[PDB]
Order: structure tokens, then sequence, then C-alpha cells
């Protein structure tokens, strides 16, 4: 039980870190009326799939 | 002429924000995005803009959202070019020298955050956040645009209006 | 002056398409290819063009075919430059602002799809597909030409005419 709990905590922490990194790297582009840089779009998937 | 068109654009593109029945800040319609400073708290005095989802970012102190389709024609026009000279503002004229927005009069008051700084051709250049009292002049803590980046300029001693 | 040869080229480069006997769209001759947008259905009111093989592409909502040899002298002229300003149209003048084609009147109605948008010198710039009601204005969803590629611009909320 302890091992499973530790593994779940670690994987959730890592997933949260990935999500936070994506959101923080992608946020400045939603504060401009500009483009999304398809090069970064492909690697960093975002909610707007085709719009803007 | 310039003042009249500036007021006409402002009346159709600026909305007050009410908190506890009092004004706290202004939300402006620039391009296709509703813009409002993050530190200002309250609700926008508009039913349509009230239910929109805002993407917040404390680093730039700004909340943005996508405008509804039926209000897309009542928004101002933007620019990213900031040459040296003078620019218009609702409380007079602002001087841009060496990357600094300075208010000669020091007429800024708390609750005036979010008022756009206008260009000569009626375009929006930047959005004010607060002012820094440097002698008889008030340096502006302002948020502006690069070609595709948002950059926040904060002179020393600035306080959030 | 401009409206005269504008509608004259429109007379020489627009053929109606009728489905169940009622007009539904217009097909125009640009360069060396007949263009009719894919969403509208019907038959071209001409024996020669109705017999041609039209290449299908639902991604660009455009149907193209190569014009016959003896209609080559009755075709308009094309270009790939889109400077900011005003351009001509069958129902008036269109406004180009920030990468958008907008109708000042908002009088666009279903059945007007495929009507070309002209330049000042009579060259063709884009083809009208549909519009989106931006309150007092309507943003045009059109298909244009890059230097060597076809691109489609569709504002949100647009409906196909």
């Amino acid at each position: 039980v302890g091992m499973s709990l530790l593994a779940l905590i670690s994987i959730f922490a890592s997933c949260y870190m990935l999500v936070a990194a994506r959101s923080k790297c992608l946020t400045p582009y939603a504060l401009t009326p500009g483009a999304a840089v398809p090069w970064t779009l492909g690697i960093l998937c975002c909610a707007p799939r085709a719009h803007a | 002429k310039r003042e009249r068109m500036c007021m006409k654009i402002e009346n159709d593109c600026i909305f007050e924000v009410k908190h506890e029945g009092k004004v706290t800040g202004y939300a402006c319609l620039v391009g296709d995005k509703v813009m409002k400073p993050a530190h200002v708290k309250g609700v926008i005095d508009n039913a349509d803009l009230a239910k929109l989802a805002f993407k917040k970012s404390s680093k730039y102190d700004l909340e943005c959202a996508q405008i509804p389709v039926h209000m897309r024609s009542d928004a101002s026009k933007y620019t990213h070019e900031k040459p040296e000279g003078h620019y218009n503002w609702h409380h007079g004229a602002v001087q841009y020298s060496g990357g600094r927005f300075t208010i000669p009069t020091g007429a800024g008051k708390p609750g005036d955050s979010g008022r756009p700084i206008f260009d000569n051709k009626g375009r929006v250049v930047a959005i004010v956040l607060g002012g820094a009292n440097e002698g008889s002049r008030t340096a502006l803590s302002v948020v502006t645009w690069n070609k595709d980046m948002v950059t926040r300029v904060t002179p020393e001693g600035s306080e959030e209006w």
C-alpha cells in the first residue's frame, strides 16, 4: 500500500508539473492578437486546435 | 477632432468595473480580446462580458478573454510601433521619451487603471497599470506590446492605481 | 468611373448557377481557370462550362476547372498583393483592416456567394464565400491567393450564403 501510494503521488506530481509548465509557457500568446508559432504548437499541444 | 474621435472610441470600447457599488477599474475592447488589469477586483458592468472565461497571469498583471462575436465591430484598433513623440490620453497628453510614459501633470488617481493610451491615428499603444511619483512628473507603470510579446514596464516606486 | 468597368468585367466574368430554376450562386473566370465555390449546388448556365470536369476540394470549399481556349480573352486579371485600404465589390466598397474583409452595410444575403472582390485597377483579389454578423458590420469569409498557394480565411460565427 505504501509503495503504490508513493508511486501515485510521484506520477501525479510529475503530471501537474508538466501541465503547469505548458500553461506558463503558452500563456503570453493569449495576451496578444498574434500567432501561435506552429513549431511550438506541434510540440506543445493547446486547446485551440485550429482557431488562432 | 482628435479628442472627439478618441472620446467616441472610448465610449464604445470602455466599460466600468463595479465592486461593492464603486468603480475600481476599466476594461477595454482591444482587437478581439477583452483586457483588464489583474489586480483590479470587481465585475464588468455588462451582462455579455460577465460570463466570459478570463485567462489570468500574475506575471504581467493582466486578465484577457475572447470577445463575443456580436461585439467584434465595437472594438478599437491596435499597433506595436512606438516612435518618439506625444500620445493622447483621456486626462490630457502623455509624453514618450526613452521608453518611458510620463504624465506631466500627475493627474492620475487610484481607480483609473485600465485606461488605454491612444495613438495619433486613434490606435491603442499600451494600457496603464499605475504611476510612480518622480518629483513633478509621474512615470507610468504600463503594459505594452512587442511584435508578438507582452512586456510589462514597472518604474521604481510605482503603486497600483 | 470605377463602378462602370467594375460591373462590365462582372458582366463579362460572372455566370449564374440555377438549381430548381432559381439562382443560387455565381461562378467567375479568373486568370485561366473557372472558379465556383463548392458549397453551392446547381448547374452553370452555360453549355460549355457545364460539360467540364471540376476538381473537388472540400478543404478550400472551391471547385476549379481549366477554361476553354475561346473564353481566354473574356477572363479577368489576378494578383497576390493585399495592401490595407478599400476595395470594390458588386454591392459597394469593402474595407480591408487587420487581415479582415468587412462589409460596411452588412447587407450580404444568401445567394451572393462567389461574387469576386476587385482591386482599384480591376484586378481580382478574393472571392466571397460567406459572412459573419459582427453586429453593425459583417466580416467576409473569403478565399484569397498567396504568392503560390490558396488560403481560406473564415471568421468565427460565419454562415455559408
